[PDB]
């Protein structure tokens, strides 16, 4: 029901935990014309994919950061970033945009 | 959860819904202010409490006002 | 007398088994029944 | 969610750590609880308080009962100068045997702690004389407790819980504690006064066993009905009295003479139930004004209402607001225990009390602790009532309206004051510390306190020489010329122009400048809470303040930042400066007292006119015994003061790490321990509550406390051992 | 005169709402102190395994059952004595007792019991209603008793040590 | 003299009636 | 876990504890010390276990949690775990107590001097 390719990362100790898994988790996706360096909310540099991306993050603070980051230090610039609420049954609700 | 008041002398310049890191506040159409918009505050349960609305409100005194509340998982910001 | 605890007044076994009792065999079994009091659902 | 606690559903579906503190914090604010309807509040009151009366009545039955079993009480009325009162035994299984010789003290078999507390003084002019009195004194406060511990559960049964009307009855209580309260059981102290203090006191054994037989007075009784009262102020004791004997005795029961009682030093017992009669007729008296059931009587609301031109509404106020009559009560007991203090160190009161120096310094340290600590909560609950009980339509331009509406002029009215002092007395103090520093002691600025001298001398001391006014032997003030009835006087002018006791002690240029850093700390201290209280429900900073609360972290760094801006952050400001003031305080009323019982009363005059000589002279010197209680010499019974002296200073280290460091670096330290734990192995415990930093508002309450505690731990173990090892 | 009995309030209920049941709600069995108390005893604290049961209420009864013939039993005029006979005293107990738990066990559940352990008993104060809750309570009431025994036996040898420990003669 | 330990004993025995008065209290009060 | 355990915690207080002058004295303090810890971290072991699994457990307990580092997901496992640790940790510290205690046949045992 999502779709996207997972950014080139290696992970890193400041991402999802017991919290994601129990209680909530969140996912942003959004399409990139080129393959380039962003900055991960959870610290470290990830390469998203040119076409469609997909990431999981932990809150919900931790993606609209993203996409901040997705429609101001990228020239064009990435507006159609979306906003997902997974539950641990797998329900997913879309938050945003709303 | 936190309370997030929005009033009626709001001149509806958006500045609280850019300033907003949860996406918690949003413009209505509401014809009581030259700009023909209003603030509201649909996702109350997303907010932290973080004041950055009430640092960009104009308006003297604000229109926007928060005000702490019970504290959850999601207003205390916790990601564990 | 200036070696040990000792006690001239009435009953000095009363502080030999008292301190023991309300300072470290009885708080854990305190702290749990309260901590388990704050923890129910 | 969880069960804990039930007073708040709010606080029930918080998942972390801060629903354990803040239910702790709110356990005692039953009008923030869940559906507290206000008739419900008064009476879960009402059994609290019976609550709180159980548990002072186990204390000093404990004090009692612990006396009785192993301090030294027969062992000390024998000699009250020679011998040392014994607190409680020393059990503690970790000490080495220089410890326990050490703590084998006062005569004692085992380890003893020395009392302080003065209850030895106190039960031995009162009457007591065994310790088979102090038992049943014990036995019978552990039925007292029971008995307001029973009629707390009574009075929440469905039948005795008492009605809202009962409650609000202003004019039943008021006559009831006058006359009752205050009347019935000053006039039942003076009939424990006369009938068994006094014959304790000359020899003569007073019980239940024999009260009934032994009159108080060899005209027993009939001089009362007979309107020959001056048949009581017979033969009242002669100079060669001594205490608990039958020799030099007496046999009068109200006398007015005044001064002291020559060998205890002390008020004599006479005066002391002349005063507890007068007493109680005037408050029985009093208790008899106020209209309850037959007509007769004055209504309290009456009086406030035909009260303009500004009482209209007083009543209403003070009657349906808790916190009101909270923070009323709260100022009247705060003046009340600094009177305490600073009357039974001039005016001693108990047997011998006034040459156990150790005792008077921790009386005088305790009350004025405590009348501190009870002023800052008047200010407090009187800030907490401007928020949320005060009325702004049913006060209206009356003077609670006036002083909100005045309350930029008083504010900076407060402020001048205390820039005023401030600048002045430090100014005086870094002159004169300059001057003796540079070589030149006699170029300090010594204005001589010419106002509290004459105050001195219109009192009776003849020691500066200007004989006018009741220091002089023809006045009207003197002589009484209607009555020549002041038959205190002759007594009292020994206790004033004698050098040995401590009411008007002599004064100097050091002590006129103490006495103004006093009114500086006075000043700012109440500046503190009246910007505090006046400032509660808004100012021009946060105008809405009255709809966030009392208590509540900040606004956030908008409108240039608001960091402790709510009015229990200035009672947070406030209680550092009622400990400097209360600070200032004690180090002067011991430093003088030290300089008066070791005879070096000039040391102290040269050496409190600059600052280097409070410390050198009152910190460092006084030191030298307490930080040798243990030491690679050895140990000795300084240790637990000496020990309790570094924990003082401990405990207020560590309150500076939570008022130093704030909030978000410590909650994002324990998101790294809380990676750490999830991912070590081995570690099968995970939190059932979410480890989070303590609040904003939490750690200013916690570093505060650490900062009492460390404040009291610290000159508490040195008023201790500087002046019970010097003495 | 008897219309307005059984109208008022009283402290004294049927059980469990139920007159018809040969009992009554007292405060004895049924007020919240007495309530929390059982309950939460190891017999009857929900949720623990059998075993664990058996455990703590072993090692409270094999603990104070060494007392009794130390201090006024046929030995008692020597310590080493005393404490021995004591233990022994203990041991000998806590075999007898967890036979008899393990016995009644193999005669009860034979099928569908009679009595309380019946798959129809409403029985709340008998609720170790299989046989292998039985035999793991009394493994657990023997390791438990026999350790609380031998717990109580190694403090009363040493207990001029323990006595000087609780003194301060050791920091001498 | 001080007291005797009959007298210990009867101020132990006194004191859990106000110890199960304090009990029926805090229960009372509430949970 | 608890044979492990309670063996070495008797150690601390036999060398460098209180009563470390005497060797009876050292051997009865370190044994003690290994009971009071373990009867108080099994203490705890059941009260983490009464208060945990209430329900659904919150955390790393719950019924959709992949911690593999936390497995025991029953209460029924973390009341056995705390039995298993008690009578473990008591028999590793009354062994290691037993065998010091009889220090001096043990050490006659290990160099051959009971072969005389
Ligand atoms: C319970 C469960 C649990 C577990 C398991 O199970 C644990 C574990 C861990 C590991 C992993 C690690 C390592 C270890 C160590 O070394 O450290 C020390 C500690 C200890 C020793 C602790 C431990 C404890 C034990 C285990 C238990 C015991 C109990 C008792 C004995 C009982 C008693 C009972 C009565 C009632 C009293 C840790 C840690 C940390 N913690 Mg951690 N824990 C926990 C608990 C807790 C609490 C409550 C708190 C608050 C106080 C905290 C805090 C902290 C901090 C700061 C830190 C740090 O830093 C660290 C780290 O991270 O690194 C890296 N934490 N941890
Ligand atoms: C509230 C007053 C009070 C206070 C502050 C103390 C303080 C002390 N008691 Mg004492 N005690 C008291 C009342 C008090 N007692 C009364 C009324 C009795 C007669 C029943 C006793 C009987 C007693 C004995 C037999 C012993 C002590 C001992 C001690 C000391 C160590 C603590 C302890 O083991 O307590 C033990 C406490 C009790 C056995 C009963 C306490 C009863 C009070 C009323 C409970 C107070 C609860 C409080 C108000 C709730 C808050 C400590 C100095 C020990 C000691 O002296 O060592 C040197 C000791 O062996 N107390
Ligand atoms: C390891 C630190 C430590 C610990 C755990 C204790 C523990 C105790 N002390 Mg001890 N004490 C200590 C260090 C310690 N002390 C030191 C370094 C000295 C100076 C030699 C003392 C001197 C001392 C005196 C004079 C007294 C105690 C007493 C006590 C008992 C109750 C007081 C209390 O702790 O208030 C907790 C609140 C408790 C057994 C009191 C006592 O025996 O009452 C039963 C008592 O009167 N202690
Ligand atoms: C004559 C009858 C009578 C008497 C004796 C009392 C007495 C009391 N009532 Mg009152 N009450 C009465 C009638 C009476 N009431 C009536 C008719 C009503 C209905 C209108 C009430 C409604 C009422 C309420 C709602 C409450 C009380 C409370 C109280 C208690 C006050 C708290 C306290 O202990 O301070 C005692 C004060 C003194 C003994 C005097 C102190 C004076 C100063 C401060 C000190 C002076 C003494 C001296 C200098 C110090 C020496 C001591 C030292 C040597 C140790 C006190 C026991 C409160 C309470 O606690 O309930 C449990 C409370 O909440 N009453
Ligand atoms: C007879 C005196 C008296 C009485 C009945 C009260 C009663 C109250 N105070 Mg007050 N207060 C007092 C004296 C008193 N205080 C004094 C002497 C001070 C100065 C130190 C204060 C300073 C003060 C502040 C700043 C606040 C209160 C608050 C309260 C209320 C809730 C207390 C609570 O829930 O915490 C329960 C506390 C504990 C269970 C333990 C606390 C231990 C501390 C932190 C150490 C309660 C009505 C609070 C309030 O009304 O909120 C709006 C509040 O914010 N008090
Ligand atoms: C302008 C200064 C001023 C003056 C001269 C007075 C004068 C008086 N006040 Mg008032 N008072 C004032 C301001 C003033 N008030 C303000 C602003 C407040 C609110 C804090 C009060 C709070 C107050 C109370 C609660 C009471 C008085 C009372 C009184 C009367 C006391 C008579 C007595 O000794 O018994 C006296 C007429 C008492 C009274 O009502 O007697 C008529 C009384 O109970 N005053
Ligand atoms: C050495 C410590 C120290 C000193 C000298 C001061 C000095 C002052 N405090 Mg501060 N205060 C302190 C520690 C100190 N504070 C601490 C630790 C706290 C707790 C955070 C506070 C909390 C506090 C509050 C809440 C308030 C003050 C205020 C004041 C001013 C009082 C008016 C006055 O006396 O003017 C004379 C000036 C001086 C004595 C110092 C000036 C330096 C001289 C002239 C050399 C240049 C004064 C500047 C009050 C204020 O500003 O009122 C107008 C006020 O409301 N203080
Ligand atoms: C507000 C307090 C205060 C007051 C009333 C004075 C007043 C005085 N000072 Mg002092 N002084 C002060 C603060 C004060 N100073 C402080 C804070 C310092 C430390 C910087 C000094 C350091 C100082 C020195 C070194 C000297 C004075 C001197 C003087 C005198 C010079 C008068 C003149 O004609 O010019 C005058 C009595 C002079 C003097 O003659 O000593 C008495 C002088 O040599 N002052
Ligand atoms: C008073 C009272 C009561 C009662 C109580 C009682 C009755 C008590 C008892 C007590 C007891 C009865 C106790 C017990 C204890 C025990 C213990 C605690 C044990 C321990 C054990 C151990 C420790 C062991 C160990 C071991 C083992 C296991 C094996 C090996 C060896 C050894 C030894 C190591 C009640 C609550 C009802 C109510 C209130 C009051
Ligand atoms: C080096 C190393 C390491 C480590 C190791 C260690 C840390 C060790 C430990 C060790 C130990 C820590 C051991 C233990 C042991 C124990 C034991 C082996 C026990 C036993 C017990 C017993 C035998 C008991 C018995 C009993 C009982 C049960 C009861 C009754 C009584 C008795 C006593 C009989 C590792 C691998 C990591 C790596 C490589 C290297
Ligand atoms: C040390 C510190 C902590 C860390 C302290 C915490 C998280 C509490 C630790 C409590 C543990 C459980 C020990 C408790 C000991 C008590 C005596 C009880 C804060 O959370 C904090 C928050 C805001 C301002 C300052 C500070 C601060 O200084
Ligand atoms: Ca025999
Ligand atoms: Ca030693």
């Amino acid at each position: 029901t999502l779709t996207g390719k997972t950014p080139v990362f290696g992970g890193s100790t400041g991402g999802l935990l017991t919290r994601a898994a129990v209680e909530e988790k969140y996912a942003i996706t959004w399409t990139s014309t080129k393959q380039q360096v962003f900055e991960m909310p959870t610290g470290g540099a990830a390469i998203m994919h040119e076409g469609e991306n997909l990431l999981y993050l932990a809150r919900k603070e931790q993606c609209l950061a993203l996409g901040t980051q997705l429609r101001s230090k990228f020239k064009p610039k990435i507006e159609d970033y979306k906003i997902y609420r997974i539950y641990p049954n797998g329900e997913t609700q879309y938050v945003h945009p709303a | 959860s936190h309370s997030v008041k929005i009033y009626d002398t709001c001149i509806g310049c958006t500045q609280c819904v850019r300033a907003c890191p949860l996406d918690v506040l949003e413009m209505v159409p509401w014809d009581g202010c030259k700009a023909g918009s209003i603030a509201s505050s649909p996702r109350t349960e997303d907010c932290v409490g973080c004041k950055r609305c009430e640092t960009a409100c104009p308006t003297d005194f604000l229109s926007i006002r928060v005000y702490l509340g019970a504290e959850t998982t999601r207003s205390m910001g916790l990601a564990y | 007398d200036m070696t040990q605890l000792t006690g001239a007044y009435a009953a000095p076994w009363l502080p030999w088994i008292m301190i023991p009792l309300i300072f470290y065999i009885l708080p854990f079994p305190i702290f749990a029944i309260i901590f388990l009091w704050i923890e129910r659902e | 969610a969880t069960k804990f606690p039930k007073f708040s559903q709010d606080l029930q579906r918080d998942p972390t750590t801060r629903r354990l503190f803040y239910a702790i914090a709110t356990a005692h604010d039953f009008e923030s609880h869940d559906g507290m309807s206000e008739e419900n509040l008064y009476q879960r009151i009402f059994a609290s308080h019976f609550g709180h009366l159980a548990i002072i009545f186990l204390w000093i039955s404990g004090i009692l009962f612990h006396v009785a079993w192993q301090g030294n009480f027969e062992q000390w009325i024998q000699d009250p100068l020679n011998n040392s009162p014994i607190a409680h035994a020393i059990w503690d299984a970790q000490f080495g045997p220089p410890a326990i010789a050490a703590y084998t003290q006062a005569g004692a078999m085992n380890p003893v702690d020395i009392c302080y507390s003065g209850v030895y003084h106190w039960w031995y002019t009162i009457g007591m004389r065994t310790n088979n009195d102090l038992f049943m004194g014990s036995i019978f406060l552990l039925l007292l407790s029971s008995v307001m511990l029973y009629a707390g559960w009574l009075h929440l049964q469905p039948r005795f819980r008492p009605g809202l009307a009962w409650f609000k009855n202003a004019e039943s209580r008021l006559n009831h504690h006058l006359a009752g309260l205050f009347g019935v059981s000053s006039l039942a102290w003076t009939g424990h006064l006369v009938h068994v203090a006094l014959p304790e006191s000359r020899g003569q054994h007073v019980g239940w066993d024999n009260f009934l037989s032994i009159r108080p007075h060899p005209e027993g009784l009939a001089p009362l009905f007979t309107g020959n009262w001056g048949a009581y102020a017979q033969n009242p004791d002669t100079a060669e009295h001594a205490f608990g004997t039958a020799q030099g005795a007496g046999s009068a029961i109200l006398t007015f003479l005044g001064g002291f009682h020559p060998q205890t030093e002390s008020l004599w017992l006479t005066d002391m139930a002349h005063h507890h009669l007068a007493i109680a007729v005037i408050f029985i008296v009093a208790g008899h004004m106020y209209r309850t059931n037959f007509g007769i009587g004055h209504n309290i609301k009456e009086m406030t209402e035909a009260l303009q031109g500004g009482h209209k509404g007083i009543y209403d106020t003070y009657n349906n607001s808790l916190h009101f009559q909270l923070g009323w009560h709260l100022a009247c007991l705060g003046v009340i225990t600094s009177l305490v203090a600073q009357h039974m160190y001039a005016m001693p009161p108990y047997a011998f009390m006034a040459r156990d120096y150790t005792t008077m310094s921790a009386l005088y340290t305790h009350h004025q602790y405590i009348a501190g600590f009870l002023m800052i909560g008047a200010f407090a609950h009187g800030a907490i009532f401007l928020i949320r009980d005060y009325d702004p339509e049913a006060n209206r331009d009356n003077v609670l309206a006036r002083m909100l509406a005045h309350k930029e002029a008083i504010i900076s009215h407060l402020s001048w004051v205390s820039l005023f002092l401030g600048f002045h007395t430090l100014g005086l103090y870094v002159h004169n510390d300059c001057e003796v520093a540079l070589g030149s002691p006699e170029k300090q600025i010594l204005i001589e306190p010419v106002f509290a001298q004459w105050t001195q001398a219109f009192h009776g001391k003849a020691l500066y020489g200007i004989n006018s006014l009741l220091s002089n032997p023809d006045s009207v003030a003197s002589t009484a010329w209607p009555n020549y009835g002041n038959v205190w006087l002759s007594g009292w002018l020994e206790a004033v122009n004698n050098g040995a006791n401590s009411l008007f002690l002599t004064i100097g240029p050091g002590d006129l400048l103490v006495h103004h850093a006093i009114a500086l700390g006075l000043h700012v201290t109440t500046l503190i809470l009246v910007k505090g209280a006046l400032d509660a429900r808004g100012s021009k900073l946060m105008p809405d303040k009255k709809d966030f609360g009392y208590s509540f972290p900040c606004d956030g760094p908008g409108r240039g930042g608001t960091c402790d801006i709510s009015a229990w952050d200035a009672f947070y400001l406030a209680t550092f400066w009622m400990l400097n003031t209360l600070g200032w305080v004690t180090f002067y009323w011991h430093w003088k007292h030290l300089s008066v019982w070791s005879g070096n009363v000039a040391q102290f005059n040269e050496s409190s006119t600059y600052l280097m000589g409070w410390f050198r002279d009152y910190l460092w010197a006084n030191s030298a015994q307490l930080i040798n209680g243990y030491s690679p010499a050895g140990t000795n019974s300084l240790a637990v003061w000496a020990w309790m002296f570094l924990f003082g200073h401990l405990a207020w280290a560590v309150s500076f790490m939570f008022l130093i460091t704030w909030r978000g670096y410590w909650q994002e330290l324990i998101e790294t321990l809380m990676w750490a734990h999830e991912n070590t192995p081995l570690s099968f415990g995970y939190p059932k509550d979410k480890p989070v930093a303590l609040s904003i508002v939490q750690a200013r309450l916690v570093g505060l406390t650490h900062f009492t505690v460390g404040y009291i731990a610290t000159y508490g173990a040195f008023l201790i051992a500087s002046t019970s090892s010097r003495f | 005169t008897w219309v307005d009995a059984y109208d008022q309030k009283d402290i004294i209920q049927p059980y469990r709402g139920n007159p018809e049941l040969g009992n009554l709600a007292t405060p004895v069995n049924s007020s919240n102190l007495v309530k929390t108390y059982i309950n939460n005893l190891p017999a009857y604290r929900p949720g623990l395994t059998p075993f664990l049961r058996g455990l703590e209420i072993g090692m409270a009864h094999g603990y104070f059952l060494v007392g009794p013939e130390v201090v006024v039993g046929p030995l008692r005029e020597t310590a080493h004595g005393a404490n021995l006979s004591g233990l022994i005293t203990a041991i000998y107990i806590t075999v007898s007792a967890c036979l008899g738990i393990s016995i009644f066990a193999l005669a009860t559940f034979q099928g569908d019991p009679r009595g309380a352990y019946n798959s129809n008993s409403p029985d709340r104060l008998r609720p170790l209603r299989s046989k292998d809750g039985w035999f793991q309570l009394s493994g657990g009431i023997l390791l438990g008793s026999m350790g609380g025994a031998i717990f109580a036996y190694v403090l009363l040898e040493n207990f001029g040590d323990l006595d000087a420990i609780l003194r301060g003669a050791v920091n001498v | 003299m001080t007291l005797s330990e009959t007298q210990v004993f009867v101020a132990l025995v006194i004191a859990l009636v106000p110890a199960i008065l304090a009990f029926r209290l805090s229960t009372e009060l509430y949970k």
